[PDB]
């Protein structure tokens, strides 16, 4: 998924899949 | 942020490929 709402760990969720080997930041206080 | 643009706000795969490395 991506077009919703994305919060804690469906949102992490969402990065994990996107990203791939590349894997990503997750930075709460953006 | 990210919980801005995505959480609060709804996200896009745009916004979400920002944060991979």
């Amino acid at each position: 998924f991506v077009n919703q709402h994305l919060c804690g760990s469906h949102l992490v969720e969402a990065l994990y899949l996107v990203c791939g080997e590349r894997g990503f930041f997750y930075t709460p206080k953006a | 942020g990210i919980v801005e643009q995505c959480c609060t706000s709804i996200c896009s795969l745009y916004q979400l490929e920002n944060y991979c490395n």
